[PDB]
């Protein structure tokens, strides 16, 4: 049981690192999207 | 004679118990692992909701 809990805790650490990687990259993507939106607004008769 | 045979058998049983317990004590605790698994599960659920 201590083996199972240690391995599952290492798997949860890897999953938390993946969630953080998703979030970091996701945040960067969101920032890029915001810049694109700003560019579109600048481009924007009406 | 009969009591000393039973005594050496109980001593072998105690040494088996100590041999398993020493290997268990190279691993971390149980309840603290449950607490940190609950904390990591709550943090993983929050990070999954944010993602």
């Amino acid at each position: 049981q201590r083996k199972r809990l240690a391995e599952k805790y290492r798997e949860c650490l890897s999953n938390k690192e993946k969630i953080l990687k998703e979030i970091e990259v996701k945040k960067e993507y969101l920032s890029s999207l915001q810049p694109r939106l700003n560019s579109i607004m600048q481009a924007s008769v009406q | 004679k009969k009591q000393i045979l039973q005594a050496k058998r109980i001593r072998k049983n105690r040494q088996e118990y100590d041999a398993l317990a020493k290997v268990i004590q190279h691993h971390p605790d149980r309840h603290e692992t449950l607490k940190e698994l609950e904390a990591l599960g709550k943090e993983l659920e929050h990070l999954s909701h944010i993602k």
